[PDB]
């Protein structure tokens, strides 16, 4: 799943 | 041209860049999780490659304009966000090595699958085979086998990733000046500079162990009121004073133990507010259950969703040709494109988590109009919450007499209002101490608290402590059962989960005093009240431009979680189980286990 952060940007499906 | 000026010409640049990009590597996680095939993951591979970079370069651009120079608090914030280096500081190669342990770690629990002892040609997975075992089973052996051959051909597998894992995720926090990883998560909930709304990170761990207090007592009545329904449903296997074993309660952790309802239903009699049988019996489909959604959300004032919502959703499991997902999510990717993709059932579970997903889209949808970093929830738990409420008023018996799944001849008295109390404790209060209890394990191995050789030592006798829940079967430190959970092997922050249930309460509270509800707050439905679907948008719109706290603030009065709302909700439940434990003993033993 992407993500609108830049901390964060992608988390795993 | 000024400093802000500057600012303004690059944040303009860097937002229009971000929505293309970003609907892009949307589309192509979309057709993954969609359609799981080797080429897809290529690309999403490739995408999320594209996306990281993309962000890395424009934090590095975003540093030059300094944040003392900015006036301006909407381009202010969105420099903020910019400016965080999060995973970058680590090395190229460093960086790989744990992208590829996550990735293994991803791989490993979904495709992760046990074989029966004999006739081991035939294999299950845990998304069904397993859950429905641990949904369905009444055969404590069976439950057994479940819990231990997942944990053990799994876990054990996850042991030494998760091992490397700790490392490096500390390792890149505190190359952020954070403590550690835990810190690093607690982040999320962090304000500074806003003039006594401020929050600090040390401040979250004193106010859910605060709040946890309270909750304690309500949990101990209903743990041990499930004790005892339980020893009437697996006679010889459970001790009155004991705590309850791991495989016997309703799902593959006890992460919720909403399966016990029928065992644990006080007043069998009253007519079933599980409304999965008169789903049925009607004929309901997934398109019935999202369009009944969609009218909740119209009856209080709020859009109801775009055609490109049912055009380009999946709302069924496509078949056994394309495997897919089949995790519940509201999908926003911008220019206007808004989706769901559930493999959605014919139960009041999934009725209510439609209404839970289609309360992401209508928060997504309400901020739709902020820049790029700040359309997102206030905090991790803000979006949970959002939902949670509409499922609260979607469960309520007044709600599912109103569009037919109770008889139109039905009547609430005291006893159905325990029969739906309890069943909303199963789910809400039983998931608090889980949720807090394994958050916590993470959060001292991160710090350091806990050795290795003490890992599955420590795990479990927090779970004996503070869930109440004992292990069936020893284990050594070659498990790692945390990780036996997806949240925990994909990298989850998990403390949202505990905040969300005290935020929901809150909102529900205020919208209810907006619907100028008149009785107990467990009766109260906000459909048809377009007054509480305002103040609901008033803070939806407001996307993350201002402070989780003050948000809080702007609908329920209050700049911080309260745990009162909660129990207030479940008061008279409160009651009748202290009652109906004045026999039974309340509390329970670290020392019993099912083994020894
Ligand atoms: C999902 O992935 C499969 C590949 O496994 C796609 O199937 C191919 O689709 C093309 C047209 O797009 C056909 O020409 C091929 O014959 C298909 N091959 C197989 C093996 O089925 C499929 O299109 C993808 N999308 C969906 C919605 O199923
Ligand atoms: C910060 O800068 C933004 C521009 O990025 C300003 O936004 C404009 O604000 C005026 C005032 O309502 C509107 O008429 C314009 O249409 C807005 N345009 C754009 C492109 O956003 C914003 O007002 C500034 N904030 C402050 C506090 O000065
Ligand atoms: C929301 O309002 C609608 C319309 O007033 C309600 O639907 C009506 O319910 C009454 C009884 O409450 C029935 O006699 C009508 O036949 C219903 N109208 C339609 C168009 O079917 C709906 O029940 C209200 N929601 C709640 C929770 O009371
Ligand atoms: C990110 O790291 C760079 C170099 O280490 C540094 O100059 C910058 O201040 C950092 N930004 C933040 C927000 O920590
Ligand atoms: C969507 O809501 C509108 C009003 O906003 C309502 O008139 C309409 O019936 C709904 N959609 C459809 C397809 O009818
Ligand atoms: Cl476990
Ligand atoms: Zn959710």
């Amino acid at each position: 799943y992407f993500q609108r952060s830049v901390r964060l940007p992608y988390l795993r499906c | 041209s000024t400093i802000e000026e500057q600012a303004k010409t690059f944040l303009d640049k860097f937002n229009h860049e971000a929505e293309d990009l970003f609907y892009q590597s949307s589309l192509a996680s979309w057709n993954y999780n969609t359609n799981i095939t080797e080429e897809n993951v290529q690309n999403m591979n490739n995408a999320g490659d594209k996306w990281s970079a993309f962000l890395k370069e424009q934090s590095t651009l975003a540093q030059m304009y300094p944040l003392q120079e900015i006036q301006n608090l909407t381009v202010k914030l969105q420099l903020q966000a910019l400016q965080q280096n999060g995973s970058s500081v680590l090395s190229e190669d460093k960086s790989k090595r744990l992208n590829t342990i996550l990735n293994t770690m991803s791989t490993i629990y979904s495709t992760g699958k046990v074989c029966n002892p004999d006739n081991p040609q035939e294999c299950l997975l845990l998304e069904p085979g397993l859950n429905e075992i641990m949904a369905n089973s009444l055969d404590y052996n069976e439950r057994l086998w479940a819990w231990e051959s997942w944990r053990s051909e799994v876990g054990k597998q996850l042991r030494p990733l998760y091992e490397e894992y700790v490392v490096l995720k500390n390792e890149m926090a505190r190359a952020n000046h954070y403590e550690d990883y835990g810190d690093y998560w607690r982040g999320d909930y962090e304000v500074n500079g806003v003039d006594g709304y401020d929050y600090s990170r040390g401040q979250l761990i004193e106010d859910v162990e605060h709040t946890f207090e309270e909750i304690k007592p309500l949990y101990e009545h209903l743990h041990a009121y499930v004790r005892a329904k339980l020893m009437n449903a697996y006679p010889s296997y459970i001790s009155p004073i004991g705590c309850l074993p791991a495989h016997l309660l309703g799902d593959m952790w006890g992460r919720f133990w909403t399966n016990l309802y029928s065992l644990t239903v006080p007043f069998g009699q009253k007519p079933n507010i599980d409304v999965t049988d008169a789903m049925v019996d009607q004929a309901w489909d997934a398109q019935r259950i999202f369009k009944e959604a969609e009218k909740f959300f119209v009856s209080v004032g709020l859009p109801n969703m775009t055609q490109g919502f049912w055009e380009n959703s999946m709302l069924t499991d496509p078949g056994n040709v394309q495997k897919a997902v089949c995790h519940p999510t509201a999908w926003d990717l911008g220019k206007g494109d808004f989706r769901i993709l559930m493999c959605t059932k014919v139960t009041m579970d999934d009725f209510l988590t439609a209404h839970h997903e289609m309360g992401h889209i209508q928060y997504d949808m309400a901020y739709a109009a902020q820049p790029f970093l700040l359309r997102n929830g206030a905090n991790e738990g803000f979006h949970e919450a959002v939902g949670e409420i509409m499922s609260l008023s979607a469960a309520t018996p007044k709600h599912l007499k109103s569009i037919g799944l109770l008889s139109p001849d039905f009547q609430e008295d005291n006893e159905t209002e325990i029969n739906f109390l309890l069943k909303q404790a199963l789910t809400i209060v039983g998931t608090l101490p889980f949720t807090y209890m394994l958050e916590k394990w993470r959060w001292m191995v991160f710090k350091g608290e806990i050795p290795k050789d003490q890992w599955m030592k420590k795990w479990w006798e927090m779970k004996r402590e503070i869930v109440g829940v004992v292990e069936p079967v020893p284990h050594d430190e070659t498990y790692c059962d945390p990780a036996s959970l997806f949240h925990v092997s994909n990298d989850y922050s998990f403390i949202r989960y505990y905040t969300r249930t005290l935020y929901q309460f809150q909102f529900q509270e205020a919208l209810c005093q907006a619907a100028k509800h008149e009785g107990p707050l467990h009766k109260c439905d906000i459909s048809n009240s377009t007054e509480a679907g305002q103040k609901l948008f008033n803070m939806l719109r407001l996307g993350k431009s201002e402070p989780w706290t003050l948000a809080l603030e702007n609908v329920v009065g209050a700049k911080n979680m309260n745990v009162r709302p909660l129990l207030n909700y479940f008061e008279p439940l409160f009651t009748w189980l202290k009652d109906q434990n004045k026999n039974s003993f309340v509390g329970w033993s670290t020392d019993w286990s099912p083994y020894a």
